[PDB]
């Protein structure tokens, strides 16, 4: 069998569209951490305080999982050929 | 009558509930069973009832 | 082997397509964002001033990652050839 | 290695069918927020004028990003050879 | 590098058929909108009339991207080559 | 560069697949306006024919969408070569 | 130019596949129909007659897109080359 | 123009996995099928029994689709070479 | 014409992860299943034990045809050349 | 016609991706199996300890296809050169 | 047949955006757990106690997966070719 090695570097610029297909998911998350808070805070106001802490706490590690999903667009082109 | 308290928890047909301060306002039934009540002296007091309604308000 | 070195030039605007395909999905949590304030406020009156900032902070966190993303789609071009 | 550049046209239309299909995607949002805005002015129809201010709002800026993820498709085309 | 321009006739057909997919997405929405306007009239009949302004608008706004989807697919076809 | 024109011809039969999968996804719709109309009704039997126009708008307006992406499914085919 | 007319024979059954992803969205809301009805009779089993009909006309409305993205996947092999 | 007919025998097996992809599509509308009669007669246990046959009917006709799905890839798979 | 008779060994591999992705699909409908069951226990704690066969029956007839979504993949490689 | 047959190692890597695309799908299912057992032990904390035993099964089951799906990007690579 | 050995270093870059789509759907998950434990919390702020246990164990199950479906992506750059 002939060997044929074979570099593109279209397929720089291409998965960079495909991760970022997938960052606009954690957004739902996002809301879905502030919606509940909403009408647990209408539900019981003085419980306001207490989801608070576990408002940030789901919504920033959502968001980091945006930002591993953006970091991998960004890390595929300014290093990559 | 008007007493100040910290806390309730009912049972309804839906499930069981509970409520502070400026809850949302509701009204709804009351399973036949206990009901938990909760001072601000951290004691409680618990009271058998036979059906009613409890009607919260957000005030 | 054989060794080729290929740039597709028409792969400058395939990844943008995808990537603008993820930047409507944010909109998802922007109403239920919106939703919850409403339900809120007609579950409590008296509490719709103080969870409307908890709905504006959500809704720029979750429209910030379309943000991101249409910051892709004109890196994807604008720099590249 | 030999070096071959290669440009394919037709994928200057690709994209734009792609980026197409993310345009129906805020439209699920941005009917949310009126489907919403229904059931809070059932809840409370005295909050409806209160209600309506804090409804169009997301609902532009759910609107908004079809509007950026649409005009993309539009840009697509007119513009590259 | 040599130069290779390769311009493909057949993406000219393809990408429709991803537009032409976009064209459901919205359909949802639509659902959701009469499904708020009749579940708010069950919640409360008196006030159909008065949220049937938000749910004609809602309807219409939610077909629009719908309706600019599927002019994409047809703008491919009749005037490219 | 070197001029290559590419008519391909199997591209009429893929993209026809591609909207296929989106003719479906109105179905969701469909139910979403019915079962409404069955839970106000089954909330609210007075209004039950008060309603059951907009349970026809919003399954004929919805099935419109799939009506015109099969449309296209099928003609997308049967013209072009 | 040069001119390369390519006639793909794989392109007949490739797109079959996209056809059928297609096929099970109609699934859930055939299922969310027979769920409506099925609440529906738990609020007002007096109604479950009357609503019935909406029932067994919905789930075909439903189930006529599955029909028709079942139609192109078979219509796409058995005379396509 | 040069006439180039290519037949692709890895075109037998990649839309299978696109069906593949459906086949548990329909397993949503199952759970969702028997949840909504599990509520139901959780609501009313005396009518569960003339609810168990859409209860059973919901299934049969979801999983008509998902038999559907993968007959297109067992009909894609065991006969084209 | 010229006939082209190619026969692609990597798309032994590339259909089998698309039937990966909808492995786990049923998933949802599996918690869902275990969801309403628990919902409808709390609701009613004495109908437990008559819903318990409904909740297994969607539960392995769901993971059914997750075994059938991962059969095809696993049926895919070892077997074809 | 003409015999060419071609191994292509970058299918190695092509589905894997796919494959991962399925693994964070049963993630919901992990969720949707652990918010309802929080739900209804909060409308009936006493019964909470019998719901457990539905909690543990629809998370592991959920897990079954999470890492049966993760099975095959694993195995993608490995042994498949 | 011609045996054309093919080693594609594109490759080893594509699937590092397509495995990039699975990170943001578990986020979805974190959420759908931090609501469940707020709305159980304003069902019963005394059980907020019993029921942390299982909001961030079922956070980390949900993004356990995100990291393996991190993972690959990061296994797919920084070791192949």
């Amino acid at each position: 069998a002939i060997a044929y090695e074979v570099t593109v570097n279209g397929a720089n610029l291409i998965g960079a569209g495909m991760a970022a297909s997938g960052v606009g998911v954690p957004a739902i998350g996002v809301a879905m951490c502030f919606s509940s808070y909403m009408l647990a805070a209408a539900r019981q106001p003085n419980m306001s305080a207490k989801l608070l802490p576990y408002c940030i706490l789901g919504f920033a590690l959502s968001e980091a999982l945006a930002l591993f999903t953006l970091l991998i667009a960004l890390l595929e082109l300014f290093v990559f050929s | 009558k008007q007493e100040p308290v910290a806390a309730i928890t009912i049972r309804t047909n839906e499930g069981e509930m509970g409520v502070l301060a400026g809850h949302e306002y509701t009204v709804q039934q009351l399973a036949p069973g206990i009901l938990e009540v909760e001072y601000e002296g951290g004691k409680k007091d618990q009271y058998v009832i036979s059906g009613g309604f409890a009607h919260v308000n957000d005030t």
